[PDB]
């Protein structure tokens, strides 16, 4: 009966799975763990400039905290 | 009158200018024998 | 360099203006300006006009520009033109370019074509402002202003629409 | 049609905060209730001297002020703090949603030890 | 307006927005707010013609915020003579100008 | 590294829409008391392959009097546009996380008019230009119900940011609160998808759109949850109900004869316009009246 | 004044002479009419957004409103001269010469 | 069309004048004129003659690109002035701008082309309400933007319009035409003595009006178009023709006639101005005008034509239109000379 | 910088697919202009969800619902005077 | 269910403004530092690049006004090199 | 009586999907005159803020704006985190 309709679904759905499952991987792998800051308005844009320019290796991803002040 | 207005017609006294010849555009259609519906 | 990519959006927004101004077939002067359409959105967009280049896209571009398409697809004259039918054309279509592509070069010559208006050819970057813009975006709650603070386009605009509909039905109903 | 005057280096040169935005957030409640003295000032300065240059005392007083706050709390539960906030920054939006059960971890020593 | 009706009916219609410098969404100001308000109040109920002439300086300034031709300008001056001179082995940048 | 991820949104996609013609024609199979494609691979595993593969091979028959040049444009905005369709969706995080998603994906579902259009006028045929003339005026006029329906729901949302959709469902499925308009929905994303030589692609195009509007009602009213720290719960979930609303797609393009056109302008003006109306009006009080306004950050 | 006023205020001006200068295509001639107001419709969100006057960025959409309106107008016009005398042709735009 | 729908669809056409005249924003102008547009196309199109669509057209063309041009009069003087109230405007090719788009919707320059034309092929009654209501919207924005006009434009586009709206009138045979070249003509006095006091430009604007809606009504109940059609009048409307001539030295200005109480306090007032050639000029070709006045004035009651025996029909039916309002056009419009401080009534 | 190359990397590979399959081997006008006519009023109607979120919500409740209603009366106008019946 | 969930993330939304008011003088005395120190060594560069040009007086007022303006965003950065002006012009636009 | 139920019942039985539409236009019409919530809607409303609270200056007089933020006086949101 039917069930042979599966390995033709399952390759669509692995192929529309990738997509979702490529995105969420290497913004973990650019951003480094956290997502990338998302910036819907001006105020999360520059607080990404400020982390930028705080982490001296000019990269908001990296994120310095109280080990930063002494 | 001038040479120029020698042939300008005075506007209908209706101000319904000639309508103008047949217009129609009564296409004509071949539905088939190539269309499935035509059933061959 | 997009130092100048402004620059390269407003100079091929005009070039398509130049292409359907050129008078080409309707069909392909609808195509000339909705490549321009799509730029002038860009223009837009890159000093942050998020909805309003939008707004080009879907009520203007996705919008009307889609019944003068149609309306040429009515029409249909007895032959469909092209730039290349018309010989006229192509003389306008290398005039506007040529004119655009000097007087873009005295403009980043020395800066300061007086014609009509004295101006600046200037980078495009620098007019911007500085200052954050809060959590709000500018573009959208200035327009979200209308059903508070245009508390009268809302009624003139209504009312124009609305009357737009009557006379387009009236006139087309052939007496 | 004048000169624009304009501050110099040495009133400039002013110890900067070096912390991420995870980092304020996180404690930005805590942080706005207490070291508010200074803030208030160099806020009404702003808008009532309207000239940036006026308010430089102000300004770097806030930041020395939120120095302050930031080493006394490093007196304190800092590793509550750590791991709450590089929680926070996990988030793409940097919500509180996802970090109330760290967010209490947090508070509770500021609670009674402060 | 011709027949001003707003004035006699005490209902405003367009004077809401036909300046940048009045009330506006959520106290947002405009990019040029100071001096606006500096002309407008220069010039109430002194004349339109009086207004061409008292009220320039004030104008002036308001009418450079919104152009800013004479900074544009003066800063392409700052920029022609800057590459005008690099390019001579002239003055060099220094770190903080490229980073 | 950006252009690794714009490829792997656009490959399995095209692999995918590959292996949806089989889909299309299988799962009609045994609804057919048919079996479907099963001698060329494995169960047709290779007629995704074997129709993309040989349809490149034919000559690209174009008559004279079409114009080279709209013949080819038309179906190359045909899937450009139907390309950067999947960019904004939600699947967990999007690859753009436009502020007006919403309006970029609608926008750029209104130039999907201008494919069938061009390549219906170009080919200068009395079958084709009254099959583009039609198609034209069918696809605008349930453009107007699909932005009106998209304000309805996506006033509870909070902004047109497609980020925030999967903070608003949460707990509970949209469904729940506008199945009047998910049924007004489900018919408009039917109606625009054309769904009740150089072609592979335009079908490929009209095949991916099929999924994505399938994909755009899925995030918009079958919801689903999302877990910061694994955001593959997501993928699966998200991708499963798009795949059913696929399904249905087949599941009712084989259960019902055509429209006519009459009634297909019928169906839409004078029933589904006036009650899309009164929903809008629905949907714009109530958020009002239950002081349930959502944040716009 | 920089050069994005400018470049779109030649856009208008050739669009502007594009509508003064009727080759035989009213059709053509409307198409211009657009244009040039989508010309003006950026030069007022250029000015608009650059000096962030937040009331008025309701105006350029209300631009379109209208002159999208009335170019219904322009067709419903053309639409009906085109049924008489069978094309948009303004070679026949000239019945009413007396 | 439905009588309902006629009457709202010059309600809007109204209120479209009406928004122009009570509003100071820029914007909110322009949709007066839009909208104002938008909605006496289908008058013209009441009929639906092929030759009404001819003059529906051109009218459209004209005033939509009138529009559009003084759209970036608003923008370019907010380009350059940050404003949008209707004041002295602050920028010289954004008020040429606006001035050379508002005159073609009035139409003095060459741009009075299509106001002939247009009212040719539209009826009589839809020409009326086309050169008597919205020609004042147009006026209305030029009395508040005067004080910042070039005074060396209007005045030469004055100049042009006065010289040919009389100068083609004279080889004008169909009365519609006469009229719309004789509206020209005055309202090149109109344009004429704007830059300076407009309250003069009212009152050419209130006494023009009253005196060609006499005009044309008379037109209306003699139910004539060409010069032979109304010459015929005086068989059946023998008194009609008589108030029609006597209007026609009003349309004309010859005291003590009102027609004449524009012209002479132009002059009165231009004459202040250190401005004398300038009216010189306009008494001399206004003759012109009073030409064909006396020419159609001839065919119609100063002498008699050769009727038609069908003629005789219409002497036993009696006319069933009221005309509204038309007996105080008439007396409104010869004999109010004596009356002339009234003016400061005015500003 | 990213969106220019979302929009390019798409269209491209479109050029590529079409160039390995080229190389390798009144009534019907009327309800379009209604549909513009209706569009443009769907303009007004988009900036709703930012329009809902103002002070004066009571102002705003009045114009989006007058918004709607001059929508139903439009196509109520059309739809009793023939209108949206498509010619037949 | 709707009506509750959205009243909750009003009130998140409240948690999170007053979270940024909190962190505004900071930010604000952080860019207010920042711009005018940016914008003291423009003119630091301005003397040296305009040292032989006949009446600069270095500084000009370019309004006749005494009162602060807030700067062009053109003349803040300038002389920096490309990545810098492009960064900050659109960098909030383009960034997602 | 007989007429309105009679013509309810015409229009129901041939025009279903029109009443529906007019119900419920003409439901949503009337809520937010009578809405118990609204008063609520415009409070939440104005109870967000995004904009910076600009102090005022201490001189005396307003003994009811507070000091500091946590201080008693000024106004008070309970009704926000409970409903
Ligand atoms: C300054 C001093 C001097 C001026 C003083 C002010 C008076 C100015 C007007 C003078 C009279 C003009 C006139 O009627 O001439 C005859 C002339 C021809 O009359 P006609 O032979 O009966 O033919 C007219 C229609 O074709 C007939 O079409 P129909 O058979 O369909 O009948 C429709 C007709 C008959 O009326 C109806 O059908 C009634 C409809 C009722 C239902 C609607 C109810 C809701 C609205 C109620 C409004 C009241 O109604 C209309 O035509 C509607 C427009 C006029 C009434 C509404 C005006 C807006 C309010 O009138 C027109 O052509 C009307 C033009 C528009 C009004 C006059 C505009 C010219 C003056 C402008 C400048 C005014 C001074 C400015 C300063
Ligand atoms: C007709 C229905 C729509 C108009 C009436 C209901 C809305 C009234 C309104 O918005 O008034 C705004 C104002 C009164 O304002 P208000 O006091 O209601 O609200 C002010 C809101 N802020 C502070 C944000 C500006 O009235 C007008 O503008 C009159 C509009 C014309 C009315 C007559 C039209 C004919
Ligand atoms: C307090 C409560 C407030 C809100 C209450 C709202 C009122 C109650 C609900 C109203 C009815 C429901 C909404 C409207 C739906 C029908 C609209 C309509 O026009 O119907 C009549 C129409 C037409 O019915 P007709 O042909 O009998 O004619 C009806 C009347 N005239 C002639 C005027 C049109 O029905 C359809 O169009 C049927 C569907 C046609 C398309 C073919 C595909 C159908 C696929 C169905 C299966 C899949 C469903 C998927 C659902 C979504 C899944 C995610
Ligand atoms: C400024 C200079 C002058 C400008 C105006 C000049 C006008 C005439 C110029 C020549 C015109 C062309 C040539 C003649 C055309 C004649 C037109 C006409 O219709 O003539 C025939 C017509 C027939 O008369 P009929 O219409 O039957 O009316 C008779 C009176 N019941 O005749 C008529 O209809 C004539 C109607 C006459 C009506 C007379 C009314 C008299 C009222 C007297 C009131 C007295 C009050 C006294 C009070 C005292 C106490 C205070
Ligand atoms: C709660 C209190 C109210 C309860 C409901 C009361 C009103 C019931 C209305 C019933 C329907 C309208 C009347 C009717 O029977 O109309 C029938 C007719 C059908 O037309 P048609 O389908 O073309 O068939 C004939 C031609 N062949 O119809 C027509 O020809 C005209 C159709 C017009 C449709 C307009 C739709 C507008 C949008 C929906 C309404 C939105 C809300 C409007 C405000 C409502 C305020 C109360």
């Amino acid at each position: 009966m039917w069930f042979e309709i599966l390995p033709g679904i399952a390759v669509m759905a692995a192929c529309l799975f990738i997509p979702g499952m490529a995105t969420a991987h290497i913004h973990k792998f650019t951003n480094g763990g956290k997502e990338k800051r998302v910036a819907h308005f001006s105020y999360q844009w520059n607080l990404m400039e400020r982390d930028r320019c705080i982490s001296g290796v000019n990269r908001y991803h990296v994120t310095k905290g109280l080990e930063n002040i002494d | 009158p001038t040479k120029e207005t020698a042939h300008w017609k005075p506007p209908p006294w209706n101000d319904v200018d000639p309508p103008k010849d047949t217009l129609v555009s009564n296409l004509t259609l071949n539905f088939g024998p190539q269309h499935p519906a035509a059933h061959g | 360099m997009t130092m100048y990519i402004a620059f390269i959006l407003s100079t091929i927004f005009v070039i398509g203006f130049v292409g359907f101004s050129s008078k080409p077939s309707p069909i392909y002067g609808g195509l000339g300006l909705i490549v321009s359409g799509g730029v002038g959105c860009g223009i837009v967009l890159n000093f942050g006009g998020s909805f309003l280049g939008l707004m080009v896209f879907l009520i203007y571009l996705g919008g009307m520009l889609v019944v003068f398409g149609y309306t040429t697809a009515m029409a249909t004259e007895m032959y469909p033109e092209v730039w290349v039918s018309n010989k006229t054309v192509f003389g306008a279509f290398v005039s506007g370019l040529m004119m655009e592509f000097c007087m873009v070069y005295y403009a980043l010559k020395e800066e300061e074509v007086e014609i009509i208006f004295k101006f600046n050819g200037l980078g495009d970057w620098v007019i911007y402002d500085t200052g954050d813009s809060g959590f709000f975006s500018e573009e959208a709650m200035g327009i979200a202003a209308l059903y508070s603070y245009g508390t009268w386009l809302v009624i003139v605009t209504g009312w124009s629409l609305l009357i737009g509909v009557v006379v387009i039905m009236e006139i087309t109903r052939g007496n | 049609p004048g000169i624009v005057e304009l501050p110099t280096l040495e009133d400039l040169k002013v110890q900067e905060v070096k912390v991420s935005s995870s980092v304020l957030k996180a404690a930005a409640h805590h942080y706005g209730a207490q070291c508010d003295k200074p803030n208030k000032e160099f806020m009404l300065c702003r808008w009532e001297e309207k000239d940036p240059r006026r308010c430089l005392e102000e300004g770097k007083l806030v930041n020395q002020c939120a120095l302050d706050f930031f080493r006394q709390i490093k007196r304190h539960c800092a590793e509550p703090f750590t791991e709450y906030w590089t929680c926070i920054d996990y988030s793409g939006l940097q919500l509180f949603r996802h970090c109330r059960k760290q967010q209490a971890k947090f508070d509770e020593c500021v609670l009674d030890k402060l | 307006p011709f027949f001003d009706v707003q004035k006699r009916l005490g209902l405003d219609l367009d004077r809401w927005m036909t300046i940048q410098s009045a009330e506006q969404p959520h106290k947002i100001p405009g990019r040029c707010h100071a001096f606006e308000k500096e002309w407008i109040e220069c010039a109430h109920g002194i004349g339109g013609i009086r207004a061409e002439k008292e009220c320039k300086i004030e104008f002036d300034d308001f009418v450079e915020c919104l152009l800013r031709q004479k900074t544009m300008k003066r800063l392409s001056a700052i920029k022609r003579q800057r590459d005008k001179l690099i390019k001579e082995g002239k003055y060099t940048p220094p770190p903080h100008h490229l980073g | 590294m950006f252009m690794i991820n714009i490829l792997s949104l656009i490959i399995p996609i095209l692999l995918a829409v590959a292996f949806l013609t089989l889909v299309e024609r299988k799962v009609l199979g045994y609804m057919q008391l048919r079996k479907g494609p099963n001698v060329v691979g494995p169960y047709g595993l290779l007629q995704p392959i074997a129709d993309a593969l040989k349809l490149v091979t034919k000559e690209p028959l174009r008559p004279g009097t079409s114009s080279i040049s709209m013949f080819i444009i038309a179906p190359i905005l045909g899937l450009s546009l139907a390309l950067t369709m999947w960019v904004p969706l939600p699947m967990p995080y999007p690859l753009i996380n436009m502020n007006l998603g919403v309006l970029f994906m609608l926008a750029m579902s209104s130039l999907a008019v201008y494919s069938i259009l061009w390549s219906g006028w170009a080919s200068n045929s009395k079958y084709a230009l009254i099959g583009a003339l039609r198609a034209v005026a069918q696809t605008i006029s349930y453009e107007v119900t699909l932005a009106i329906i998209l304000l309805s729901v996506l006033l509870m949302n909070g902004s047109y940011t497609l980020s925030t959709l999967i903070t608003t469902q949460e707990h509970i499925w949209m469904i729940f609160t506008s199945w009047p308009l998910a049924m007004m929905w489900f018919i408009s994303t039917l109606a625009e998808t054309n769904r009740a030589g150089p072609f592979a692609m335009f079908f490929m195009a009209e095949y991916a759109n099929i999924i994505m509007m399938n994909a755009f009602t899925a995030i918009l009213f079958l919801g689903a949850s999302h877990d910061p720290h694994t955001p593959e719960l997501y993928t699966i979930n998200f991708v499963l109900k798009t795949l059913a609303l696929t399904i249905t797609f087949l599941w009712i393009r084989a259960s019902y004869p055509r429209f006519r056109y009459d009634q297909l302008m019928h169906l839409l003006w004078k029933s589904f316009l006036p009650l899309t109306l009164a929903l809008c009006m629905w949907h714009i009080s109530l958020p009002i009246m239950t002081a349930s306004i959502p944040p716009q950050s | 004044m920089p050069l994005v006023y400018m470049n779109i205020i030649m856009a208008f001006a050739i669009a502007l002479a594009g509508l003064l200068m009727y080759r035989s295509h009213l059709m053509s001639s409307l198409l211009c009419l657009e244009g040039m107001m989508l010309s003006l419709f950026i030069m007022s969100t250029l000015i608009i957004l650059n000096t962030h006057f937040t009331l008025a960025n309701m105006m350029p959409i209300i631009l379109l409103v209208f002159a999208a309106c009335e170019a219904a107008l322009g067709l419903s016009l053309l639409v009906m001269v085109s049924n008489t005398y069978g094309t948009d042709y303004v070679q026949n735009l000239n019945l009413l010469q007396c | 069309m439905n009588p309902i729908i006629y009457t709202t669809l010059i309600m809007t056409v109204m209120s479209g004048t009406m928004l122009v005249m009570i509003s100071s924003h820029w914007l909110l102008i322009w949709i007066g004129f839009e909208m104002n547009l938008l909605a006496m196309i289908p008058v013209l199109m009441k009929n639906f003659n092929p030759r009404a669509t001819e003059a529906a057209t051109k009218y459209f063309l004209t005033q939509a690109t009138a529009s559009m041009m003084l759209m970036m009069a608003i923008i370019i003087n907010l380009l350059y002035s940050g404003q949008w109230t209707i004041t002295k405007m602050f920028n010289p090719v954004a008020m040429t701008m606006m001035t050379m788009a508002l005159a073609m919707k009035l139409g003095l320059s060459p741009f009075h082309f299509w106001v002939p034309e247009v009212t040719q092929g539209i009826s009589l009654q839809a020409g009326l309400l086309l050169l008597t209501w919205q020609k004042l919207a147009p006026l209305s924005v030029l009395c508040q933007i005067s004080q910042s006009i070039n005074p060396n434009l209007m005045l030469t586009m004055a100049m042009l319009s006065i010289l040919i709206g009389g100068w083609g009138g004279l080889n004008q045979t169909q009365l519609r035409k006469i009229m719309a070249y004789s509206s020209i003509a005055h309202m090149g006095w109109m344009t004429a003595v704007l830059p300076y006091n407009t309250t003069m430009t009212i009152l050419n604007l209130l006494i023009y009006i009253t005196m060609t809606l006499a005009m044309f009504m008379l037109l209306i109940h003699s139910s004539a178009t060409t010069t032979l059609s109304l010459s015929h009048t005086w068989n059946k409307m023998p008194v009609i023709t008589s108030l029609m001539m006597v209007t026609l030295l009003s349309m004309g200005g010859l005291p003590p006639l009102s027609g004449f109480m524009p012209k002479w306090m132009i002059i009165q007032e231009m004459t202040k101005n250190e401005s004398i050639i300038m009216p010189t000029l306009m008494a001399m070709t206004a003759l012109l005008n009073l030409y064909f006045y006396m020419r159609l004035a001839y065919s119609s009651s100063l002498t008699m034509f050769p009727s038609t025996n069908n003629m005789k029909m219409k002497w036993q039916f009696e006319h069933t239109k009221q005309m509204k309002l038309l007996p105080t056009m008439i007396v409104l419009s010869t004999l109010v000379l004596p009356m002339t401080p009234a003016l400061s009534s005015l500003n | 910088m990213n969106i220019m190359l979302t929009l390019l990397t798409n269209v491209t590979l479109a050029s590529l697919l079409v160039l390995i399959a080229f190389w390798l081997p009144m009534k019907f006008f009327l309800v379009a202009i209604t549909f513009l006519l209706f569009d443009l009023e769907i303009a007004l109607l988009l900036p709703l969800p930012w329009a809902s979120q103002t002070n004066n919500l009571k102002t705003m409740l009045t114009m989006a619902l007058f918004l709607l209603i001059l929508l139903a009366a439009s196509l109520a106008y059309e739809w009793t005077q023939k209108g949206l019946e498509w010619a037949e | 269910s709707m009506m509750k969930w959205n009243r909750e993330r009003r009130r998140l939304q409240i948690e999170d403004f007053e979270a940024r008011i909190a962190l505004m003088p900071l930010f604000q005395a952080e860019k207010d530092r920042r711009v005018l120190q940016m914008l003291r060594e423009n003119l630091e560069e301005e003397a040296i690049i305009m040292k032989d040009v006949p009446d600069w007086k270095v500084g000009e007022s370019v309004f006749h006004t005494t009162r602060w303006v807030t700067p062009m965003m053109g003349e803040l950065y300038g002389l920096r090199t490309n990545e810098e002006i492009l960064s900050a012009t659109y960098g909030f636009i383009w960034y997602t | 009586a007989g007429r309105i139920a009679s013509f309810l019942k015409n229009a129901w039985a041939k025009e279903p999907v029109l009443v529906a539409s007019f119900a419920i236009g003409g439901l949503a019409i009337i809520l937010p005159s009578l809405s118990p919530y609204t008063n609520y809607a415009i409070r939440i409303n104005r109870a967000t803020p995004y904009n910076y609270p600009v102090p005022l200056r201490d001189d005396g007089n307003m003994p009811d704006v507070p000091s500091h933020p946590q201080d008693p006086q000024g106004p008070s949101l309970e009704w926000l985190k409970n409903l």
